[PDB]
Parts: structure tokens; sequence; C-alpha cells
DNA sequence: CATCCGTGA
DNA sequence: TATAATGGGAGCTGTCACGGATG
């Protein structure tokens, strides 16, 4: 089993070396955003706090040391300093997570992959799509077995731009802004447009 | 002395400086004592009186203090407050389609006027450009001087009433 | 190693496969819907594509 | 931005591959100012290192139109393209 | 009749006579709680009534506990006592309107003791604004109506626990001792017969290490603990000995990395076992652990803690039990039934009402300011000390503002119907903080417990993941005051039944024998078998001679709860679908005016009068005037109650709360009756529905699969029609480009668009609003960034210069439409209290008439659903002889399979109930009809009767009265003795071959209705991050094409496809802008380009120090439309 | 072949 | 920012089935 891991070293010129850092990045802040809410409070992400844990234990190091401070608060920090990369590489991983406001834990950066919310199960074998809708369903013995009743209202929307470019086809509208206003208002015409 | 400092300094995710930070313990500090002595919560106009003596100020120093949530925080399968906030920034489809036949409206517009005029046009407004010329360097860095390029301007202004006139223009401006 | 983390133990899969130095070639089911291309399977391959 | 490409390779990045993608340090655990609202400079959102608020808007102000298009301004340093690279730039910290 | 007591419409009933008592009040599960926790008149005299001595009340406790508050000096002391409340700062329906907090301010009487100047300086504190509940047993947190639901917790106690071990296959005893709060504690026996004692889940050690450690003697070890073999074992296997190293090793042991001195092994375990500061039993949890114990039984409750004798006699229990003993008395102590404990058994388990978990939180407030004070006590000098000074209440009124919006105990209030509040003010919740999770909840949890009977419904939980964890109160249930749960049952001195009632708690009735509700009984009292039907302790059933029997039930419907016994002929549907009868009356919806059921429970009365949505006269009188807006009552006395009808409110739901008037002005009104009544209310009862002419049969197919066809009588008519009312806001800011303003100008729109606006900007009450037309006309000034030189260019042609504000108005979301009922404005300039930075709001309610449809989901009470599949013509419908069309045709098919055939005889009842009917007095009574109460032998058209659970009708009543239907208006019967009738099918005319089953049956309108489940989506809003879609109709999002359904794709072998609906159709930002213009201009759709959700993926990899490089095929790493740059 | 931690359902 | 002051404080409770490292 040791053989599995020393031999992954040797073949690639992959070094060791890495498994120990220097410098860790920081993810792009639009996919760690901070918005405004309509009620003037702010809702930021969970990595802003972990990055901030970070730099702010970190830089505290970058005084103790130059302060010539004594080993068993500079050996502290450190501690503290391994404690924060870690719990935002992966809380809860070593010990107890980090809590934020009402004892919950926060998500950490391998938190986005893992599982069902991670961002593969949740965001890659199954996306959200446009151009579709939801009703409720209802017998038809009536329709052919390669047909299905679609309500008159869900459709307009479906079909929303295939209606509104021919709508500007047989002149009822200008142009592609005005035509998307008669479907809007939902004027009388475009019920024989979308037929 | 330094625990009271780097508190203020740190704990705020968004950063207010140290005197601001006392402000706000002190306006939770008067609040106390007029809540002893009201029976009740006091008003923003009463707090205000007693310390600085301005009401609007108070309203803004009590948002200040509102800490943030998180997005991640969840309500329900998966909740997830950040599943909910509509980014407004992507781009409109149908308003960056009809952008863009506002360009096909324009070029049919740069062929009606002359070379001349249709070069004025795209001089100030900046189309190729981005930037609007000051107009006294367009007509010295086009090869046609004594600002000719003001005189082809009003040769042009009536020359768009005919696409005006076809109304073709005036249905994008409603 | 896109399609064992997008099943199990995500955080396993990653710690190995960038250890390795596996390179994945982009070529199955589960592999092609996440990068977006065409499924390797049915109007997908080639030869009716 | 062709589609097809044939492999996918992932590794263990290096203390310099870190370095190599930042586009600057984060030195201040600051994210926005209180009353402008805006990215406060070395911090988290630092317009110097990812990017503009707004497409082709330097921080500072000195240069607010499209006709710049890569302008390193001085005052501040920001260069002017979308706000679609605040997306896609990254940054780094340099643990003492 | 059934409930001869308020003054109701009579209801006959099919009945064993029914004189226990009366329902209890269904609301005092709140109000009795939240009455103890203020320390109400009508508590204490509840108390004084029930018996109790000196009886504290929940604020009083808080405070005992609490004083006095001393320093590590004893200098200073700080004490609290005498709590009293002002009147409420405004009244409910203020609070409602003003979205404030109902709430009356409270006051304690502090003193600041010091020792030393012996001085003491006493005066009155403010608390803070203290949430009060109303009579309809709700609170009011910032305008909206909430609810706190009582939670299901472990009780605290010692527990035994009997544990087959997997090798040796012997039976090994385990013990846990659980506290109210604190560390852990639990004996186990191995299989080696060595005694182990795990401490906050540390590792095992020998129990004589424990005793040793305590200050027991190696001798008085062999002593007490001699009588077994298994106890010497333990002591021989010992390790050490010594006061001293037994101390040492348990130090050693639990806290490593500490210097262990001979005071600091002594001290740590009396703190984590002994203090009231670290650990503490609660009443109850000292209560419970004398119970199981035997010691100090009559001794009135002074021990918040554990003591050396509790940890003793527990280690006695263990072993005697281990041996096979059945019983013991610990020296001290009552002898006591050795065995081990069940936890679900609702002796074990416990019920934490409002009063306790409101108290809770109080108590957790008080604890941090109680930090605060002993801070505030060392800073300050002694002299200048007040409690003024010492006190900081913010973290009391936080801690209590933050449980009622921040915590999972207060439910919101589920506004659907009389009954959805009924229901929804109890429920039993083994959910929320301190309870548990809902993965950790096992199948044990949420089965049904044999304890059950007459205290929790076994029938009513949801159907989804929270089954088994959520259930109702039974109806004659109430809490004792030590948070279990008590049940009435008649008492039997021998063989006679007597009137005397006592309410017995679950492990009480364990060990007596009761007697089944229906047992027959004679006249005086007595028996009429020597053998009945019993109960017997751990759900085990016998016959049993009557000198045996103790108790005997109250009721038949004993065990239901309140939703419950609302079910027709229950014991003739199976649970599965009961369950969903008794959930989806829940759902009901109120009509715009309702009928009482023809077949009623009799339940349908006190369930209406208890919900508090119907107007009950408080003192007896003579209507003095009565408008449409109020009915005024003139008393005896001389003094005047007027009571203010609620008039087209909107629910929490959208649902229609409107009252009217039901007596005339100049009626002679008693106390207690009901006056008025609201939605799903006819005549003082819960009318959740319509009593609609039925069909049992197929019919064109139309019906198939629990589909149901309406007559559109029911939409010509009303019959199914609701009112639906929705509140639209919208505000104006403070932004930095200036401030919102609420204008009827609103750039670049018609005067044809705004023609049903006013001079303001708001809509006129009464206009018709349509989805897209304006509500609330708002402007803001759009940034000063450079405009288009392609709109520049089309700004100087027609010569309109640029407005800088752009059109942020209220528009109506897709879909809603309706009457414009109101307006509701908020302005910072009418001194409106606003928050910070907003200036005027506006609320514009919007109510819709709402027919029943296609799709609209109906139900009736036994569990049998379906949405509603056509609506024929009134002609198509199949008809009786006498042309009437029948309502509502049900599908055969979906009645045997689903065990629910009370559906059936609902039917039956419900024509003769119709019809009318007379049993035939000639020669006699008849034989069948014998058991029939005489007010029943004899029914006028339309009557009412009762039918209640586990009483009420029988078959051969019921098929006796379907020979008794008396005929119509032309003097011919119109169905048989089977029931049955022959039909004319509407569309062909000829008749049916055979006969149908016909009658009525009461159809409710369940709140799943098509114009709210309908949405569809082209493009709209996108994701901040991943740039996919959004999610929900309310932010117009569209569909999840989730992982299954890209199976299914790929199964097909469709990657044209599939590729489109994760590229073009979802996530590419560069593609769905192309598709649209392609689509728009007729071309074809272009080649899908790369998903933006993958180039976060590939960035929030790098982030994790992950190289992840996208090579083409000569092996180069290509750019993902960006760069890397140092 | 049977326990302890971490990871899913 | 000069009286003297010197080692924390909440735990969290009712899973379940399995593989892999250790016994
Ligand atoms: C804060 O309260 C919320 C919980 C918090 O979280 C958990 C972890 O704790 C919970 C606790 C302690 C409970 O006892 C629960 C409970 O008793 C439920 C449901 C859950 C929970 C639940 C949680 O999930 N959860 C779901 C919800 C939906 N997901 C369903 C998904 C498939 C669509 C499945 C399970 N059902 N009901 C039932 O079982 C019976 C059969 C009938 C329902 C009665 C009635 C409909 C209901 O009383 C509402 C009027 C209202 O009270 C609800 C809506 C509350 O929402 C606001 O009040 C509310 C107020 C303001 C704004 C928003 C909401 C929820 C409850
Ligand atoms: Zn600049």
């Amino acid at each position: 089993k040791r053989l599995k891991v020393v031999a992954a070293f040797q073949q690639s010129g992959n070094s060791p070396m890495g498994m120990v850092l220097d410098a860790v990045p920081v993810i792009p802040p639009e996919l760690r955003p901070m918005v405004q809410l309509d009620g003037g409070r702010f809702a930021t992400s969970d990595l802003n706090d972990l990055y901030r844990r970070v730099i702010n234990r970190n830089n505290r190091l970058k005084r103790l040391i130059d302060l010539g401070a004594p080993e068993i608060i500079v050996n502290n920090e450190k501690r503290m300093l391994q404690e924060s990369v870690d719990a935002l590489f992966d809380n809860g991983r070593r010990g107890r997570p980090v809590t934020g406001p009402g004892n919950r834990p926060l998500k950490s950066l391998s938190d986005l992959l893992k599982g069902k919310q991670g961002r593969f199960r949740q965001n890659l074998l199954g996306k959200r799509v446009d151009y579709s809708g939801r009703s409720v369903i209802v017998v038809g013995p009536q329709l052919k077995l390669h047909q299905c009743g679609l309500p008159k209202l869900m459709a307009l929307e479906l079909f929303k731009p295939f209606v509104m470019k021919r709508l500007v086809d047989l002149n009822h509208a200008q142009n592609i802004k005005s035509a998307k206003r008669m479907v809007e208002r939902q004027r009388p015409q475009v019920w024989d447009v979308l037929e | 002395q330094a625990i009271t400092r780097a508190m203020a300094d740190q704990a705020r995710t968004i950063r207010i400086p140290v005197h601001m930070v006392e402000v706000i313990n002190k306006l939770g500090r008067i609040q106390r004592e007029l809540l002893q002595d009201l029976g009740r919560e006091p008003t923003p106009e009463e707090l205000a009186k007693e310390m600085d003596i301005t009401p609007e100020k108070v309203l803004e120093i009590q948002q200040y203090a509102r800490e943030p949530i998180s997005l991640d925080q969840t309500i329900e399968g998966d909740s997830q407050l950040g599943d909910f906030i509509e980014d407004s920034e992507a781009v409109v489809a149908v308003d960056a389609v009809s952008f863009t036949l506002l360009q096909d409206q324009l070029q049919s517009v740069l062929d009606t006027l002359s070379e001349r005029e249709a070069g004025v046009v795209r001089l100030r407004f900046g189309l190729t450009d981005g930037q609007p010329r000051t107009l006294d360097e367009i007509g010295q860095v086009y090869g046609v001087t004594r600002e000719r390029i003001r005189q082809i301007e009003s040769k042009t202004m009536s020359k768009l009433r005919h696409p005006s006139r076809s109304q073709v223009l005036r249905d994008y401006l409603d | 190693w896109l399609s064992a983390a997008s099943f199990q133990e995500t955080t396993r899969v990653l710690t190995d496969a960038a250890i390795n130095c596996r390179s994945d070639k982009l070529n199955g089911l589960k592999e092609n819907v996440i990068i977006g291309k065409l499924i390797p399977a049915g109007t997908g391959i080639n030869r009716y594509r | 931005d062709v589609n097809f490409f044939d492999e996918l390779r992932i590794g263990l990045a290096t203390a310099e591959d870190i370095r190599q993608w930042s586009y600057g340090e984060v030195k201040k655990p600051e994210t926005i100012n209180y009353r402008t609202l805006k990215p406060e400079k070395d911090g988290l959102f630092c317009e110097k290192i990812f990017g503009p608020t707004r497409d082709w808007e330097c921080y500072c102000g000195k240069y607010k139109r499209v006709r710049f298009k890569g302008i390193i301004c001085e005052r501040c340093g920001v260069e002017v393209t979308r706000a679609k690279v605040r997306r896609e730039r990254m940054g780094h910290i340099e643990l003492a | 009749s059934n409930n001869s007591v308020p003054g109701a419409p009579n209801r006959v009933s099919f009945a064993k006579l029914r004189e226990p008592l009366e329902v209890p009040g269904l609301l005092d599960v709140q109000t009795d709680s939240f009455e103890w926790l203020i320390g109400s008149p009508r508590w204490r005299e509840s108390a004084a009534e029930r018996g109790d001595v000196n009886p504290v009340g929940g604020l009083e406790e808080v405070l005992y506990e609490l004083s006095p508050i001393e320093d590590f000096s004893g200098s200073m002391s700080l004490s609290f006592s005498d709590p009293r409340f002002d009147d409420v700062k405004a009244p409910v329906d203020e609070c409602k309107d003003k979205d404030m907090t109902y709430a009356a301010p409270l006051f304690v009487t502090a003193e600041f003791i010091n020792n030393n100047t012996g001085e003491i300086k006493s005066q009155t504190v403010f608390m803070g604004d203290f949430p009060m509940m109303t009579e309809k047993g709700t609170f009011i947190i910032n305008g909206t109506e909430r609810v706190v639901v009582s939670q299901l917790v472990r009780s605290p106690g010692v527990y035994f626990d009997e544990t087959i071990d997997k090798s040796t296959d012997k039976t090994l005893h385990s013990v846990k001792v659980i506290p109210s709060r604190g560390a852990w504690l639990e004996f186990d026996v191995d299989k080696r017969d060595t005694v182990g004692v795990r401490i906050d889940r540390k590792r095992r050690q020998p129990v004589t290490v424990l005793l040793k450690a305590l200050g027991w003697t190696s001798e008085q070890i062999v002593e007490r603990f001699g009588f077994s073999e298994i106890m010497r074992s333990t002591l021989e296997k010992d390790n050490t000995v010594g006061t001293d190293e037994a101390l040492l090793d348990i130090y050693r042991k639990l806290r490593p990395g500490e210097p262990p001195t001979k005071e600091s092994a002594q001290t740590l375990l009396e703190n984590l076992f002994f203090k009231e500061k670290r650990y503490d039993l609660a009443r109850v949890g000292r209560y419970k652990v004398n119970k199981k114990l035997g010691l100090h039984v009559g001794e009135p409750i002074t021990s918040s803690t554990l003591t050396e004798e509790d940890v003793v006699a527990t280690i006695e229990y263990l072993v005697r039990l281990h041996e096979g003993q059945t019983t013991m008395t610990v020296p001290g102590g009552v002898e006591v039934p050795v065995e081990t404990d069940d936890i679900d058994h609702f002796g074990n388990r416990r019920l934490r009402t409002v009063g306790e978990l409101i108290q809770n939180q109080i108590r957790v407030g008080m604890s941090r300011m109680e930090r605060v004070v002993r801070e505030r006590m060392t800073t300050q000098d002694v002299e200048a000390i007040t409690p003024q000074t010492l006190i900081n209440i913010r973290p009391v009124v936080a801690a209590i503002k933050e449980f009622f919006g921040t915590s999972q105990l207060s439910q919101f209030m589920d506004q659907n119907n009389p009954l959805s509040g009924l229901t929804h003010k109890r429920r039993l919740s083994a959910l929320g903080p301190g309870g548990l999770s809902r993965e950790r909840a096992g199948l044990e949890v949420r089965d049904v417990h044999p304890s059950h009977y007459g205290r929790m419904c076994p029938i009513e939980t949801p159907e989804g993941p929270n089954i088994g964890l959520i259930g109702s109160l039974s109806v004659y249930a109430r809490v004792n005051p030590f948070g279990f749960i008590e049940t009435p049952y008649r008492k039997v001195v021998d063989g006679v039944v007597s009137d005397e009632i006592v309410y017995l708690t679950a492990d009480e009735e364990d060990r007596h024998v009761v007697a089944q509700a229906n047992s027959p009984i004679d006249a005086d009292g007595r028996f009429v078998e020597p053998r009945v039907l019993v109960r017997r302790k751990a759900g085990e059933v016998e016959y049993v001679p009557s000198s045996e029997v103790d108790y005997m039930d109250v009721s038949p419907r004993q065990m239901v709860s309140v939703a419950t016994a609302m079910i027709p002929f229950l014991e003739h549907d199976d649970a599965n679908r009961a369950l969903m009868g008794a959930n989806m009356q829940r759902q009901a919806v109120p009509l715009v005016r309702s009928e009482a059921p023809l077949v009623g429970t009799g339940m349908e009365l006190r369930a209406a009068i208890d919900a508090g949505d119907v107007v009950v006269a408080e003192e007896s009188g003579v209507i003095e005037e009565v408008s449409a807006d109020y009915i005024t009552v003139m008393h005896d006395n001389g003094t005047r109650r007027t009571y203010r009808m609620r008039k087209f409110a909107r629910s929490n739901h959208g649902t229609c709360a409107n009252q009217c008037p039901i007596v005339d002005a100049g009626d002679r009104v008693e106390a207690g009756q009901v006056i008025a009544d609201g939605p799903c209310t006819d005549d003082g009862e819960m009318a959740l529905g319509k009593n609609l002419l039925v069909a049992i049969m197929p019919w064109e197919g139309h019906n198939y699969e629990d589909a149901i066809i309406l007559s559109n009588r029911l939409v010509e008519e009303d019959v199914l029609t609701s009112i639906h009312i929705e509140e639209h806001e919208i505000d104006a800011r403070d932004t930095k480009l200036g401030a919102e303003e609420i204008t009827r100008d609103i750039p670049n729109i018609s005067d044809e668009v705004l023609a049903d606006l006013d001079e303001r900007g708001i809509v006129r009450i009464g206009a018709e609003v349509r989805d897209g037309d304006i509500l609330v006309g708002k402007v803001t000034p759009k940034g000063e960034t450079e405009l288009t030189p392609e709109e520049r260019l089309l700004r100087a042609i027609f010569g309109e210069k640029a407005r800088e504000v752009r059109d942020t108005s209220l528009k109506v979301p897709h879909g809603e439409s309706g009457k414009v009922i109101g307006i509701r404005v908020f302005s910072r300039e009418d001194e409106d209290e606003l928050p910070a930075g907003v200036n005027e709001l506006v609320r514009v309610y919007v109510a819709q008439k709402r027919k029943i449809s296609d799709g609209d989901k109906l139900a009736g009470r036994h569990g049998n659903k379906g949405v509603i599949g056509k609506i024929l013509p009134v002609e198509d419908m199949p008809f009786l002889a006498d042309g009437t069309p029948v309502d509502i045709i049900l599908n055969t098919h979906g009645v045997p399979r689903r065990m629910n055939i009370g559906q059936i005889l609902e039917t039956h009842l419900g024509w003769c109930a119709h019809s009318g009917w007379k049993v035939d007095a000639a020669k006699g009574v008849p034989d069948w009809a014998a058991r029939l109460p005489d007010e029943l032998l004899e029914a006028q058209p339309n009557a009412i009767v009762s039918t209640p659970v586990f009483d009420g009708a029988q078959e051969a009543e019921l098929q006796g009265l379907l020979s008794c239907t008396l005929p119509n208006r032309d003097g011919d019967v119109l169905v048989d003795a089977d029931g049955k009738a022959m039909l004319f099918d509407g569309r062909s005319g000829e008749p049916f071959p055979y006969p149908v089953t016909v009658g009525y049956m009461y159809i409710m309108k369940l709140h799943h209705l098509v114009d709210d489940k309908i949405h569809a989506r082209s493009t709209g809003p996108y994701s901040m991050i991943t740039q996919q879609p959004l999610g929900g109709k309310a932010q117009f999002g569209g569909q999840r094409f989730g992982e299954m359904e890209c199976w299914a794709m790929q199964a097909y072998g469709a990657a044209y496809t599939l590729q489109e609906l994760l590229t073009i159709k979802s996530d590419d930002t560069v593609g769905r802008v192309k598709v649209y213009e392609a689509i728009v201009k007729g071309e074809n759709i272009p080649e899908p380009g790369i998903p933006e959700s993958f180039k976060v993926l590939l960035k929030e990899l790098q982030s994790l120090c992950l190289n992840v490089e996208v090579l083409s095929s000569d092996g180069a790493a290509i750019e993902l439309r960006e760069g890397e740059d140092e």
C-alpha cells in the first residue's frame, strides 16, 4: 500500500513537495459573491469568512514573528493558521467544524463538490433548462396516442420567440420589441398565430 | 486595549472604522439606559436627541450595525438562499437581440446618406471608434477642413427625417 | 476521474487522481455530458453524425 | 473557443503554480467599504486584482469609457475589460 | 341529539348514550400552557382546583433558580421577585395591520443586597416587551399569525436496556443516565461478568473504581453488592486500590493533558455530577429517577441534582436485573418493579408545551445577562451599584425575539380552513432543537406505540419523509404539570360504572386494567357478561372476569384526533386511505358560501367553535343591532358588547376569511352561542365541502385512474367556487443616484396603460388587473453611464432627450388576475414609521373569483382524492328518472382496492338523508331498527344526522333505511333497497343496462389548483454563479432536467437533444442568446459552445491547488476565453 | 473473520 | 495605558450498512 503512494510520485516528475503549501490560491469573487438584498441587508458566501479567517491569522503571524515573540505564542499562531487553512479546504474534517451565526457549519471549498448538493451531482449531471414548464395532468380519451393537450397559456410562453417571429412576419407588429409586447398583453391575434 | 481594538477591527465582515464602532456601542448603551426608564423600546427620535441630537444618522447607524447573513445558509431537501438570488448582471436574450436589429437599421442609414454625410455621423457619435471626438478635432482630422464637417451635419439631420418618416426608427423608441 | 468523482466519495477520488497525474480522455457518457460534448452513443457517434 | 479538445489532465499544484495563476496577493481581510460600498484595495474584492466592477470602468474613475481597452490606469492599476473577468481571475495569499 | 349544549342545529345521532364528559377545550393545549408561563389568575385557580400544593409560575420559577446572584466574595447579592405585566401596547388587529408584535411589557422587582455595607437598594426594572398569546391560541410576530408547536422529547431520567450479545448469546444489561443538561453517565454489563462505566463517552473502566473514588470502603463494596458473583468478580479484577489511586485513575482517563492534583481530581468529580452549575436533572429529571428507584418518593421536589445515593441505588438496580431478579427495595425506599425500560413509552417520552419552550429560551437569556451582571459587579464601586447599572436586558429581549423568528418552534399559522388552524395549533413533533433530526430517526420512533391510545392519534401523520415524527393530540387528552400526557377513564368500583373520572398517565395505566368503551352496561352501572374485553400493559389483550375490572374507556372515539373523528364510518376504511382522509381535510378551501354535510359525526360543531374563526357570544342577551359590518349585543345587566365582522380578509395562505352574521336583529341569544360564523362554517359547524349527488360508475373513460367528472351545475351555481386574495408589495428606497419615487409618469408608456391609475401612480380600487399590467408606478434614477452611440444617434434623429429614470414599476405577476379590492400606503412623510431607507411603501390587494375547472384537486373524507378530468354540460350528465342530473361521477374501479368503502356507506346514508325516511311501525317496531333510537324512526327531506366513529350506523340499519326512502314530489321512489337506481345516458338517451349506485357524498375543494400549479418559461432570469436558469414559479424559472432524466435521454440515444438541454438551453452564456436570434430570424440553430458551469468547476479546482489543464490533440494547454498572467 | 472512523442513503 | 488582577466551557444525545485499517 505504501508503494502505491511512493510509486506515483516517482513516475511523472510530480513533486511530493506540493502536499505542503507556501501560498494558497483564492477563488474568483463572483464565485464567492457578495450581494445586497432588497431588505438592505447583505448576503455573502461562506468562503469570504474563511478566507478572512486565514488572512487575519496569517498577518498576525507576521506581526508576532517580527516582534520577536516567544515560541509559545508564535507556535500557537502557527497552529491556528493550520486549522484555518484546513477549515477552508475541508471544514469538519479534523475536529469540530467552524460555526457561523446560529451554530451552523460553514460551507468549505470541498463542500461545494460533495454528494448530492455538490457541484457534480447537482449542477453537471442534471441542470435546469429554459423553454420548459409544468402543470397538472388530466385524462383525455379523445386524443390519439401521438397527441397531448397543451394549455393555450403554457404554449404561448413556450413558443414565445417563435410567435414573436411570425408576428413581425405578418406585420401585426412592426418589430421584435413590439411583438414582445403583443404576446405579454395577450392580444387576440396571437391565438391564431400560435396555432 | 489591544483586544477591544482588534475586536472592533476584525469582527466586522465589512470593516467599519474605530470611531464608528464607538458610536454603535454608545447607541446600545443609551438605549439600554432609556430602556429601563420608559418601560418600552425608545423611538428613533428619542434616542437621537439624547446623544447626537440628529435623528437621520441614528437610522443610518442602526443599519451599519446590521450583521450580514450567509448565502450558503438554508431554510426542505436543500434550501440554499443563493439559489434564489437573481443574477442582475447576465444579459437579457430579447433585449440583446433587439439592439442588434437596431444595428441593421443604422446600416440602412449609412447608405442613403452620402460618404461625407455618413462620415461625421460615425465621427462625433463614435460607432466604430467608441469615443466621441471634439468637433474642432474632427473637422481637422478629416481631410476636409473649414469645419465643413459641421456643415455636412445639417446636410444629414433632415436626410435622417426620411427614415424617420418611414417610421422604421419610430418603432424602436416606444 | 471525472466519471468517478461525479459518482461517490468525491474527496477521495480527487486526492488520488491529483497525485497519480491521471489524464482523462473525455470519451464516455458521464464524461461527455459534463463538458457539454455530444454523448458517444446513438446519434452522437461520427458514423451517424 | 472550439469545443473539441482531446484530454483533461489533473495534477498536484506546485506552490509556484499558484503564483503563476494569481494576478496579485490579497493582503487585507476587508471585503468592501462601509460607506462607498466599493471593493476596497488589496482586499478580497480588490479591483486591481480581480477586475472592474462595471464594464470598462476603472476604480478611481479616471477611465470610464469603452474606448480604453487593455489600458492599465496609473492611479490604481485596474485593467479595463468587462466584469466578466471576476469569474476567471485568481488570487493568492502568501503564508509566512 | 348529540351536543345539546350551546344552542346548535339538531343533529340526530345513531348512538349508545354518551354521558361521560363533553369534549374538553380543544385549544387548551396552548392556552393552559401559556397561562402557566405568566402565572395568570385562571391558572392559580386551576392549580387550586387540581389541588396543586404551592404553585410556581413559569416566570416565577426562572427567577428562583437564578436568585440570588452573588460573586465569589459573597459581598454583593442580586435577586429578583414579583413579575408583573402592563396592558398590551396595541390591540391584535392593529398589530396585524402595522406589522408589529402583539406584546405586553414585563416588569420585575430587583434588589441589590450587600453583606458588607448591610444596605439594600430595591427598585423596579423594565425587562422588555413580552409576546402575548391571543384567545385563538396563537402569537403575532411582525404582523403574521404564528403558532408554537409542542415538542416530543426524551424525558430525563435513568433508563435500562437489555441488549443481546452476538457472540456469547447471553443477555447483557445496559443503563444510561440522562440529565436535563450536563455530562453523561452510563453503566453497562460485559459478557465477561464485569461491570463498567462510561463517563461522557470515555473508555470503559471497572465500576469499583468509581465506588472507591466516592469514598466507599473496599469492605462496604463486599457488603452491598455481595449477593452477586458478578460484582465479586469485578472488585477482584479491580486493578488498583485506594481512595487517592481511584480519583487519580478516573482523572487520568477523563482529562489527559492536565496535572493531576489530589485536590483537582476530587474537585471535578463533585462538579460534573453533584453541582447545580454543571449538572442538572429537571423537576421531571429528579421525579423520573425517583420513581424508577423509589427513594424519597413522598418527599416534595426540592433536589435538582444527582446524589451518591442515586449512583449506588442505580448500580444495585443493574446487577439484580442482570441475574434475573424481578423486584427490589432500595434501603430507605419503597419497593419498585425491576425491568428494562422502553424509550418510546409515553411515561418515558415527554411532551414539552409552549410554556416550557418559551421558558427554556428565557432561561437561556437570563444566563447571558447573569454573566454580564457578574462582570458589572467587579468593575463598578460598591457604593454606586444599583440594579439599573447591573442589569442589561439586551440579551433577554434578543433571546425571546430570536426564538419566535429564529427557531423552528414557531410554525407558521396554516390558514387553510377553520380546521387547518385547529389541527395546526396542536401538533406533536419530535423534530426541533433538543429533539431528533430526520436522518437520526429509525423505524421504531415512527410507528404506532400501545401507549398512544387516547393520548396521541395513530392515524393522523404526514405521508412524506416526516411520517411518524409528526402527529396530532387525541381529543380527550390533556397535559399534566410534568409534561406527560394524561387521558380520561371512567372509574369502576366493583363491576359498577361510576361517573367519577380520573386522568391517568401512560405508565400508571399499565399497572391497572381497562375495559373497552362499548362494553354493555346495566342501566344502574353494572356489566352484562362476567368476562369482558380488557386492555393490558404492553398492548396485550385478554378476557377478564368482571371482579377484576378497574377502569373503562370514556368514549369509543377516545383514541382518535380531532380531524380523525370527523371521518364518518372510519372503521370501514383502511388506515392507509383513512390517513390521507385526515390529512386532506386540512387542505380544504373556503368556498363562496358553505353548506354543512348531510352526513356528520357530531365533531363538526365543537371543532367550529373551538377554532376561534367563528363569532361566539360572550354574555347572554338580545341582538340590539345587526349589519354586514358588525353585531351589537344588549346584555342583561345593561352593558353592550359589539362584535366586528372580519370581512374579505386575506389569510396566511391567500384563502378568503369572510364572516357573516347568523342571527337576525332581535333574536334572544344565550352565552356560548355562535352568532356569526366564518369561512367553511354553516350554522356553527365545520363546513369543509358540499353535498354532491354522486354516481358510482365508469363513464366514457373520463374518470379513468382516479380522475373526476363534474356537472356544469357546479360552475353555473358556484357550488365549488372560491375566492383567493393576494398581497402585492413594493417600496421606494434611497439610492446613490437619488431616490426612488412613486409617480404616474413612467418612461415610454401610453396613457392607455396608465388609464387605471390615480394621480399618485397607484391603481384605483375596484379596477381590473391582468398579468403584465401596472399596479404601482415607480421609477428610479439609472446610473449616468454612456448611452449607446447607436442609441445616441437614434435620439438625435427624433430629437427626444433621454430621461435618467428607469422603469421599476410593480407589474402583475404571470398568471395572477382579478379585481383590486384595497390599497394600503405607508409614507415616511405621513410619519408612518418605516425601515431605514424607505420612503413610500404600497400594498395593493387583489382577489380572484376562481370557479372550479379542469385539474383542480377534489376529495372526500375517506382518502378518495383525484383531479377534475372533465366538466360536461348539465345535459350530458347521467340522470335519474325524474330528470335530475347527478353532480359528480366517480369511477367504480378505484374503490375496493383502497378498502375505503366508507365512502360507499356515506353514499347510502347520504341518500336516505336527502329523501327522508320512515320506519314501519305497524305490526310493531321492526327487529333491525330495534337498536335505533326513537328520534330517527322518522326523518324529513334534507335531514342532518351523526355517525360517531366506532358508533353510529351499522350495516343492518343502513340496508333497512334504504327501503324506507321517501318518494319524490311525483310520488315515486328513486332508489331501491340495494341503494342503486336506474340512470339514463344523457348522450345517447338510452337507459344504462344495469342499476347504478346513486346517493349524496360530501366533497371538499382542496388547495391544489391548476391556476397556481401551471407554469412555463421560454427565457428568463439566470443563476448568478452557475449561469444556469433560476428555479421556481415565483422566480419564473425553468424545470430541472436531473441526473435521472439524463439517463433516459442517454438510453434513447438522443445526443443532440441531451446536448442542447445542457448547453444552449442552459448555461451557455453566448449560446442561448444566439439561439433566441436564430429562432426569431427563422434560421437554423447554431452549434453549442462550452457550458459556463464547466468553466466554474475548472476554476474551483484551481482554487484548491489542483493544476487542471485542457489539452488539444497535440498536447498543448489551450485557453478558455481567458489567459494566465503572473 | 470481527471493531472504529468517515461517507454516503 | 501604573491599586491588583494570572489554566475554558459547552457538551448532545433515537441510525444504518459497508469497506479498510487493526485485532
Ligand atoms: C419554520 O417551519 C418550517 C419547518 C422547518 O424545518 C424542518 C426541518 O423542521 C420541521 C418541523 C419542526 C415540523 O414540525 C415540520 C412539519 O410539521 C411539516 C413539514 C416540515 C417540517 C419541518 C422541517 O422541514 N417540512 C415539510 C415542509 C416542505 N418540505 C416539502 C417539499 C417536498 C415541498 C417537506 C416537509 N413539511 N408538515 C407535516 O408533516 C404535516 C403533515 C402537515 C403540514 C402542516 C402545515 C402545512 C404547516 O404547519 C405550515 C402551515 C407551516 O408551519 C410550515 C410550512 C413551516 O413553514 C413556515 O411556517 C414558513 C413560514 C414563513 C415562510 C416560509 C415557511 C415549516 C414547517
Ligand atoms: Zn484609475
